[PDB]
């Protein structure tokens, strides 16, 4: 795969169809599980451990499906979907490096939610700091993640683990 | 040889099998119930416990209990 | 109080019509991740401080199977984790807690198997560790997710709170 | 170290401040910026550091650095 350093929504929708990193590369979920609109930065080095960095964004609009049901009369972005974005981005990064296989989340260490995303927000930002990539029969990525809303840190996740499997 | 017993302890925990099952020539995949994930985590558990980094393809060759024991011996002395 | 809840009761919960006007609400479809609560007790569970068991029927028509992933359907792990947060929060409401539910975090989550559309039923087991009744009401618990009797996910130290204002 | 300095450290990291901020008269919510989650977590962190259980009705009164110190020194220092 010809690495680019950023991707548009159309690139991400192509990823969901299996048409961004070739058929053997991992796919992102399609909407409504896709939790990013764009990938704004991707590097092989950098990040807190100098072993890789990804940054992505999601535009916030009161018409997003999850505001209507979580909860009725009390809209908030589900924390689980922010966490999924982070798993999605780890898997995407494994694909970007050239890993082949189906993407699967394997787990996470500590997650802390300390603030919320309301429908009046502009933009959620995801930051992923890679710690290790294991290239074995299972390809696995290990990272820490952060979720910010309009510049304000609101979620953290230690030891996100995603793999690509045959 | 704290090594041999400590390694058997780690393998037993990681693969979630009994002390009895961790024989020296037992295969992680065939004999124990290890998948691709248990295997990665296994090796990473050996790295963390004994303080030693070993690239991915030094692993993928550590397939049995004897191999894990044997490998870490040389890297500990 | 009841010790079990039907699909209709959980839909009532999402409209704020099951517990009090002031009790927490479950999410409505499509974020509601259970069809029923089978058992709820104040004792019992692995720590003898509370237990919840709940279920989700698996059908290939469920919305998430179509998009995650196209050509490779599997239940998102994040949604099983949300069921566990939903149940911890539901439990706090069941005890009479007032406020809006909010997930606060989790300690460690391991996914060791998957839910395919060919599966029949997912079972959630929540084992309460501690309830803190302060301005925030907080519940702490371990969770397990099983599919057709086999354990596939574990989560330690699920934290959920009920808050005011 | 003294009870006073261990309490201050926990308060510091829990609330995201360094010691010069953690003055004995400092109120967690009014002065140090804590929300309802931070105060619950802080008292739980105290339970863990000093291996003691604090009932909710008691925890509710621990609202300043000095009150935490006094509480720990009083049960049972
Ligand atoms: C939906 C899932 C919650 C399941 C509960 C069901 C009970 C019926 C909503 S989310 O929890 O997923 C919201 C996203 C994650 N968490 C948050 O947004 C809250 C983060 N924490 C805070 O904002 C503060 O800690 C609060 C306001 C809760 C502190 O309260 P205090 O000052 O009174
Ligand atoms: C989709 C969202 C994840 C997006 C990340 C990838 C983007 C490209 C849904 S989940 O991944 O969350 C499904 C969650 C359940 N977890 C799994 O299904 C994988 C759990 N682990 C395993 O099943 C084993 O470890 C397996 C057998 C797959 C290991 O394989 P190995 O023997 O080679």
């Amino acid at each position: 795969v010809d690495k680019r350093e950023s991707y548009t929504k159309e690139d991400l929708l192509a990823s969901g169809r299996g048409e961004l990193f070739g058929a053997k590369g991992p796919q992102l979920p399609a909407p409504n599980m896709l939790m990013m609109d764009r990938v704004v930065k991707m590097t092989e080095t950098g990040g807190n451990f100098d072993k890789g960095y990804v940054e992505a964004e999601l535009d916030i609009n009161p018409d997003l499906w999850f505001f209507g049901c979580h909860f009725i009369g009390d809209p908030v972005m589900p924390g689980c979907l922010g966490l999924d974005a982070m798993w999605q981005l780890v898997g995407f990064y494994l694909g970007w490096l050239g890993g082949e296989g189906k993407g699967r989340a394997l787990g996470v260490g500590e997650v802390k939610f300390t603030g919320q995303v309301l429908p009046t927000a502009k933009k959620v930002t995801y930051r992923i700091h890679f710690k290790r990539i294991v290239n074995r029969r299972l390809i696995m990525g290990l990272a820490d993640g952060e979720v910010l809303v309009d510049g304000r840190l609101i979620y953290t996740a230690s030891d996100l683990k995603v793999g690509l499997f045959q | 040889s704290t090594i041999e017993e400590r390694v058997k302890k780690i393998i037993g925990e990681q693969l979630g099998v009994k002390q009895e099952e961790v024989t020296n020539n037992a295969s992680f995949v065939e004999d124990l119930g290890a998948d691709s994930l248990d295997t990665v985590e296994l090796v990473m558990a050996l790295e963390e416990e004994f303080d030693t980094e070993i690239p991915d393809e030094e692993a993928e060759k550590i397939t049995t209990v004897q191999a894990a024991i044997d490998y870490i011996n040389g890297h500990q002395a």
